[PDB]
């Protein structure tokens, strides 16, 4: 009824828009600790026991997925755990030298991706050079009869450690406290703009890191329909994402088998080669469902009408392009496979289908990732047939008719992560209240009822790898403590509602108790006091050694 | 050369044992041992290489430790193809000598 | 790959003796290529090592002046031991050390030969 | 009976030792960007002795650049296979032959190992040091590293972030000793921004004493030390690059590639930077009458370069993405006598490998930018030494000091202990810094530089909380304390305790009683805790 | 009223732990164990406590391990800046070493070839190795081309050991034992809580121990097992012994210059004439010294007749007696010492010849490797022999186990991880061993000391003080007893957990005793305390607004 008193709320839900530093939490049994991997760490703490997520009501916020923040902290965080697994690894000094090669004659025929090279190169003991015989691809090497290394251009070669693997772990990137990431429940939603219904994590599904050029393989799928994903209708240089509504059984191969020889550069150091391959030569083919591809690929067609009206609608081969853009390039197996996707989008076909749609791939020894130059990695050959069954889950369009693109690693992180977003909790709210002085569950709801929740977000806020860990950890603390510390110097630390011997401000604003604690939400009231902080807080302190002080003359006689 | 021994010489158990291993001259010879299982009649092959994690395609079932003289090998939740036999090995100096052969049954 | 043994089935005492080990998977490797005899009921024991193709060898002075390690082609390398006697009847085998760090095994006798059984 | 009280977030200061987090070649992007406008308060009644040359920020800046300098110049490509054996001849343009650099012809390596190729460079004479085959000078002791094209040597404004719990203390003073007691001094978190520039003999962009010409001395009976002269008013300093290079850019190996300097066009002199005549006959009437001041019935006269090493006997300094060196000599030469009217101008060389802070071995190979560039700057310092005064230098840390002298470090103990009889504002009274203490208490609340400030100051927050709670004070910014008052610790009077004293002294007279006192209060409220218990 | 829940934070609880430690190395700058450890505190503290028992396992102690490992660190930090002599592979022409005054019959010159700072030409470098560590292929090699490489030794750091001080971080303690008698393992009687250990000096030793710690009052030895002979055993000598040992030839030093900015440190030829290099000990202190030895392996293990033996044999770092004398290593055949019935006359010194070996593979690694380099001139060290290292068989000595060597030292500590949460019924660290009610006196002594690459390393040691102190904090809030030692009333203590009387609780037991007490159900109690806060909490909520 008085005059209005202000009063500090700690544990309010509020966020802003925010950037952060991410810690990965790797998966936590053991055989995937054993089996060594370049993605996930062993340091990378464990998943929780119970993958948690509580759902918000009357809430919407803005998605960003173009420009969200998991993209760039994912980019880096995958390039850095790949440069730290192939550093302990030799770099192949004495690779690049000149070649004497000629096509490979197996036994029983000739080989068209194959040619045996030989070449002479200095080993540990440097006084001894002779001569020594591999297997070369034709893609990875370059002409200048006589071929070198495509990469010798670029860098020096560094072999990848056998014993670590390139097969995708589970990451469940989660945030340190303070943080809390949004996800979003409507399942037709583009992912740019707002979101009807959010969801807030402690932390994510498990992300398969997964490189993949032109389509999407192991990713999440679309539970009601086939989705469209588009940054800008009108310009034609941003990239269309199709997330599939089912997947697409893929089936691929390397069918011959093939034999590692070792070669000492150094001491405790080897180069690994291709030897001679054993079984008559095949083609790796990667080959797809017909009758499933063809009612898909309608289905995109007909999802894609109502996003470019009354045009026709075409998917054409890609024009042109380096190897990794114009052919669909993964990784399954612990080899790096490259298949022309011609066939699955050539208009050539009139819709009838009874059979595998076949695709011929090729396989390369030296890629250059995240398109850096100054980083080149030599993939031992894995010994035998592989055989890894995959699926399609999604394709990487772009307009010019639509053509299949490839390249844009961050466009992968892009397409999984379209939901998710980090929000920075700022636990301190001010505003008038009743009783006055002389996770996220309530975002939404009344005001009052965010009064009595606010316990939940208090006892949630209570709680270079390794380095990435300890910067979480006293980012934590700091924030805490921070908090904490402004309470006291507010009048009220370890107490959640500290109600304020400060009178209110008509300049501040000039709303009605009922405007404020039954309509206007948090994200609101912040946006009428955001202006009006700084000055509260240091006035409020201000009060409060007044208050202190005139309290100690007083107690003194 | 190095001298070996093995603790206990045959045991005989399903699921659960520990193999304490003491491999006497020159203790803590580091992390340079290998453990072995030789199926019966049939050529031994690789379980442990630095008595620190388990090689490829050998399940985690099988594990190696410890550092100094009291290297050990854990197999858990033992299967009908794990008993066999385990010795101690060392990597320091060219003949490496072997554990007398520490065998499992039942 | 994969690791076999090659040898007589019966040797006589006071005979020379020979073995030879096929490494069938691919050609012999540089790796480390070992002979390792597994007496009946006893510790196994180290015969001659030999680091590759024609590389230097390292016999153990407890079988004394007798091993010899030598290679042929490049899918065979064989043990050549003279005046044997007869403790030395039992289960030869043929293994594989892993020099090299990164490689899946190190140091360690990765893959062997099944063997074959001497009794001298 | 006088009982014992604490106050927390009193202003007190010893010469502390911290560490002072960079903010932003110079300015890293790892290096915190600074803050845009470093604020500045003003005190009451406040002397602080800074002696200049003791100063922990001096060889806090050395190794902060000297590490900054490595980390550029660690990624950027080593020039290990550079060191080879050299054959050479003078470089003869279309215009005329130059004695500074000359033309060699020397193998390399193609990016492929198997074969070599000749390349033709042209080299600095100054770089190359005899064996007609010379070799490297830096070659000698450890590799060299070329630095990247993409950083800039251009000295970005650095300014020196305090942590949380202290605070610098800017000498604002027009005229100061260089040392002792200051009249009135700004208190900035962070200082303004230092331009690292390599400096010797003279300044450049240095800071100014607007009003007069001011002396500052490591040691006023010893010559052996050195001899800051602040200068007045801004002497123009003017140069040129005289004519325009060529950049070859060779593949020395795979994945590497070196910027050599190719020939040379354009009208071939020596760089001229000269400045206003006028400027330097005031200049040097001044300081000359103001050292004769200093020096009662002893004269004053300068002299040229003393000679020796090329670092030390020359002002050398960075522009435009090149090294230069030019001897003093001339211009403080006495023999000269002849015209003050027009520019006259002093030459300098450039050196493309550069052995910086004098380590034998750590050396950078200059980026051989082709074509020439203008480089213009004010000179406001000098650099001489007692002993016909010969100018020397080739101490960075001086360099250093001479913008570094006017700031110094200055923590907070917030508890502090003044008895009173109650039961249980640097310039004011302690009654009277009461209110002001919550404002300082909100200040105490390279990248592993903030890691180490931020947990540093967590722990000293989680002490002073820590002791608090040992008095029974925990979160609260003035105690009252059961116990009573040692009167042998100190005879102060009751009216002065809270109206007279300067903070400074009494906390001088109290240290050696506060430790007694401390871990007498402790006992007190934990006898007190078990007396509430029963 | 029945005694009830109660908080107390800071009183003397410990468990036997596992933490994290580092060094801190002497304040003084004239060693100035590297640079970069922190510098040690003026005053080492050490506080005895009254009535307190600790079973040391002397085997079994965790700060071993990391000893081991921080001393690695240190090592490999050492040696990374140095150079790699990966070039010195090559074959190798040897001949044998005629000096102009006499012939050796330990050495030999070796004639070989590199390449220059200049990438082209270079010349014959003839440069001189002992037999030890060359092997021949007449040409021969060095000893670990193939399997390893060498790293050789910085030329201005000196191996010389400098006293680390290993100090607990905040809220964990180390414990000496301040009984003079004592053999390592099981229960020591009075123990004293220490802020960091005595300077250990980094030696590295081979069946005699150098510059260690002394016994108190009589030679002591401590076994690792009585019945196996696998297990090592301990000696610990009173008094000690000199060892002098010699270099007796001026053996030159010869940089040879690798590659531009690479250089390394060979001999060259010999001044004076060849004199085997030596080490002895005066006879009459070793004979009384090992008569005690043999009376105390008597007494201790009875019944049987004890003899000592020469090593058995192996490689010559395994037999002998390794040390790193005036930053160069020698190997010193033991023959003489532990051989019996040699019949000494007594008069002369026992005289030990050694080998100086230049290639040294320690610290059971294979795959690096140094090259030491050859210090020049003579050489001279005078040092303690301060412990034996022995194994039942006969007892005969052995080697090359560091483990061991800092296991020597550390035999008295133990780490142990200072809990303050006592939850206990209701109605520094000197006073564990005193009651509860005395003992909550001086919880606040314990309470100060929670707060107060390797950098990093002893900042992730300071982040976790913090956050457990943060953790302290967090439960009390979450229970509602923070910033305080003592809270109000009303939570009711369940009989079931513990069934002593209200009076004989506090005098009777010690807080250990109490813990060891009442350590299985803590986390239940946690749990009624929590939901009890929360409860409280609803109805205090009901209060707050009225
Ligand atoms: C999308 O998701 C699919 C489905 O997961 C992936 O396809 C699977 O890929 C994984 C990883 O390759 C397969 O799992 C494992 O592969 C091992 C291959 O053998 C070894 O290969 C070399 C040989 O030297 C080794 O270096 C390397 O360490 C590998 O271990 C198998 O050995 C594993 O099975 C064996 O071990 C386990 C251990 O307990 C046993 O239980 C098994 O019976 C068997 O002995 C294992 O199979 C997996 O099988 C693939 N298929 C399926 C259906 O799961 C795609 O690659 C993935 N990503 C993309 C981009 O498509
Ligand atoms: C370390 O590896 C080197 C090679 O990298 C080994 O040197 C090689 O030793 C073998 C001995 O089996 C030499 O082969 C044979 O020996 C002699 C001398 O050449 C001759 O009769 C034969 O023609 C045949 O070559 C081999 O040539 C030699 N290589 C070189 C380059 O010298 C060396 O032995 C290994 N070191 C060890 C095991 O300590
Ligand atoms: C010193 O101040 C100058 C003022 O111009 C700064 O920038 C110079 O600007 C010119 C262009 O006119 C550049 O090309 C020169 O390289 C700059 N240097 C100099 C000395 O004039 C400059 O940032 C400051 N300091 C230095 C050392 O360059
Ligand atoms: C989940 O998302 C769907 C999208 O259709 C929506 O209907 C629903 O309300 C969301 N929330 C829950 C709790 O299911
Ligand atoms: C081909 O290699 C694979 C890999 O295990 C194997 O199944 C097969 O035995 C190999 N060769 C032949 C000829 O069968
Ligand atoms: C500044 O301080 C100096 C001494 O440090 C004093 O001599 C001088 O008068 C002061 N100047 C001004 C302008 O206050
Ligand atoms: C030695 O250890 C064995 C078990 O390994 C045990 O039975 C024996 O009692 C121990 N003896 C000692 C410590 O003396």
């Amino acid at each position: 009824m008085g005059s209005l008193w202000v009063t500090v709320y700690y544990g309010v839900p509020v966020w802003r828009d925010a950037e952060t530093t991410l810690f990965c939490a790797s998966d936590a049994k053991a055989y995937e600790t054993e089996k060594h991997s370049v993605w996930a760490t062993h340091a990378c703490v464990p998943t929780d026991p119970n993958p948690q997520e509580m759902v918000l009501e009357n809430v919407t916020e803005n998605f960003n997925m173009w420009k969200n923040d998991m993209v760039d902290q994912m980019h880096t965080d995958v390039i850095s755990i790949w440069d730290q697994s192939l550093k302990p690894c030799v770099k192949l000094t004495p690779l690049c030298v000149t070649l004497d090669c000629s096509t490979y004659n197996n036994t029983h025929n000739i080989s068209k991706e194959m040619k045996i090279c030989s070449f002479n190169m200095t080993t540990e003991l440097r006084d001894k050079k002779r001569k020594v015989n591999v297997l070369f691809y034709k893609l990875d090497l370059v002409p200048l009869t006589n071929y070198r290394l495509i990469s010798c251009n670029t860098s020096t070669i560094t072999q990848a450690c056998p014993k670590v693997s390139f097969d995708p772990i589970p990451i469940h990137y989660c945030a340190p406290a303070g943080y809390a990431i949004l996800k979003c429940n409507n399942k037709t939603f583009n992912g740019t703009g707002p979101c009807n219904n959010v969801s807030t994590v402690q932390c994510t599904h498990g992300i398969k890191p997964v490189v993949s050029t032109q389509l999407l393989l192991n990713g999440s799928l679309a539970e009601e329909e086939i989705i469209i994903r588009f940054e800008n209708l009108t310009d034609n240089v941003k990239i269309i994402i199709v997330q599939l509504n089912e997947t697409i059984n893929i089936t691929c191969t390397r069918p011959n088998n093939y034999t590692r020889k070792s070669i000492r550069i150094g001491p405790g150091q080897s180069f690994y080669a291709m030897g001679e391959i054993v079984g008559n030569i095949r083609e790796a083919h990667c080959n797809i469902s017909a009758s499933k591809w063809n009612k898909t690929l309608e289905r995109v067609r007909t999802k894609l009408k109502e996003h470019f009206p009354n045009k026709t609608i075409e998917f054409e081969p890609s024009s042109g392009g380096d190897l990794e853009i114009t052919t669909h390039s993964f990784n399954c197996g612990g080899e790096f496979f490259y298949c022309n996707t011609s066939g699955l989008f050539n208009s050539a076909i009139n819709g009838t289908l009874t059979s595998n749609v076949t695709l011929p791939c090729r396989i390369k020894q030296i890629i250059n990732m995240w398109q850096r130059v100054g980083q080149a990695m030599y993939a031992p050959p894995i010994a035998g047939n592989i055989t890894c069954k995959s699926n399609i889950t999604g394709l990487l369009l772009t307009r010019d008719t639509f053509r299949p693109t490839g390249g844009d690693m961050k466009n992968n992180w892009r397409s999984e992560l379209y939901k998710y977003k980090v929000v920075e909790i700022k636990p301190l709210g001010i505003a008038p209240t009743r009783c006055k002085r002389r996770f996220l569950g309530a975002a939404g709801s009344t005001m009052g009822a965010a009064s009595m929740t606010l316990t939940v977000q208090a006892r949630q806020l209570l709680s270079v790898w390794g380095i990435k860990q300890l910067q979480a950890r006293v980012l934590a603390i700091e924030r805490y403590l921070k908090d904490q510390q402004l309470l006291g110097l507010w009048g009220c630390s370890g107490k959640l509602i500290c109600t304020t011997n400060v009178p209110w401000n008509a300049s501040w604003s000039n709303k009605s108790k009922n405007d404020i604690w039954d309509n206007m939400t948090w994200m609101q009231w912040d946006r009428e006091i955001g202006n009006h902080t700084d000055t509260i807080y240091r006035l409020l302190e201000d009060s409060q050694n007044q208050q202190e002080k005139n309290e100690k003359d007083l107690l003194c006689l | 050369d190095i001298q070996m021994t093995q603790s206990p010489s045959s045991l005989s158990a399903s699921v659960g044992d520990t193999v304490t291993i003491t491999c006497q001259a020159r203790h803590a010879v580091g992390k340079n041992l290998n453990w072995y299982q030789q199926k019966p009649g049939r050529g031994p092959q690789l379980l442990i290489y630095m008595a620190s994690s388990r090689h490829s395609g050998v399940p985690s079932r099988f594990r190696g430790s410890g550092s100094g003289r009291e290297f050990t090998l854990t197999i858990n939740n033992l299967q009908p193809e794990d008993f066999a036999t385990y010795s101690c090995q060392q990597g320091y100096t060219y003949p490496w000598t072997f554990g007398q052969g520490t065998k499992v049954e039942m | 790959v994969q690791l076999q043994e090659s040898g007589p089935g019966l040797v006589k005492p006071s005979e020379t003796l020979s073995l030879t080990c096929t490494v069938s998977g691919g050609s012999i490797d540089d790796y480390f290529w070992n002979w390792v005899r597994q007496p009946p009921g006893k510790p196994l024991e180290c015969i001659g090592y030999i680091f590759g193709r024609g590389g230097g060898t390292k016999y153990n002075p407890s079988l004394d002046n007798r091993v010899t390690i030598s290679t042929d082609t490049p899918n065979q390398f064989s043990l050549k031991l003279r005046s044997v006697t007869v403790a030395d009847t039992a289960i030869y085998y043929c293994a594989r050390w892993n020099l090299y760090d990164d490689d899946f095994g190190y140091n360690s006798f990765a893959v062997w030969g099944r063997g074959v059984l001497v009794t001298v």
